[PDB]
């Protein structure tokens, strides 16, 4: 890589539902909905590297 | 580098950093006296520079 970026959920400054979405993004690593939906959308073709 | 890779290569203990050279490419700056310890109990970890 070159940096260590990450994408964040866009919320207004002083969001009313910040913690409603903050610990909601904390819980998506628990069962892994970030990870169990990672295999689908990034892997459109199972590219067979041999070289 | 340390700004650009903050919390990426930064260990918080010596022996975990000893482990981190033992895993992958890692240089682990510390003082030579502790370097004199780990080198003389492991023939796998030497000291580039003086
Ligand atoms: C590094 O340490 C010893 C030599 O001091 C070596 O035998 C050992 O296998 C190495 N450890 C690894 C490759 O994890």
């Amino acid at each position: 890589l070159i940096d260590s970026k990450g994408y964040g959920v866009g919320t207004p400054m002083g969001s009313p539902y910040r913690d409603k979405i903050t610990i909601a993004i904390l819980q998506l690593q628990e069962e892994g909905k970030l990870h169990m939906m990672k295999e689908k959308w990034w892997r459109g073709n199972g590219c067979p590297e041999e070289e | 580098f340390m700004s650009s890779r903050r919390q990426s290569v930064l260990v918080k203990s010596n022996e975990e950093g000893i482990q981190r050279v033992l895993t992958s490419d890692y240089a682990f700056l510390m003082e030579s006296t502790t370097i004199e310890f780990v080198t003389q109990r492991n023939c796998n970890l030497t000291q580039i520079g003086g």
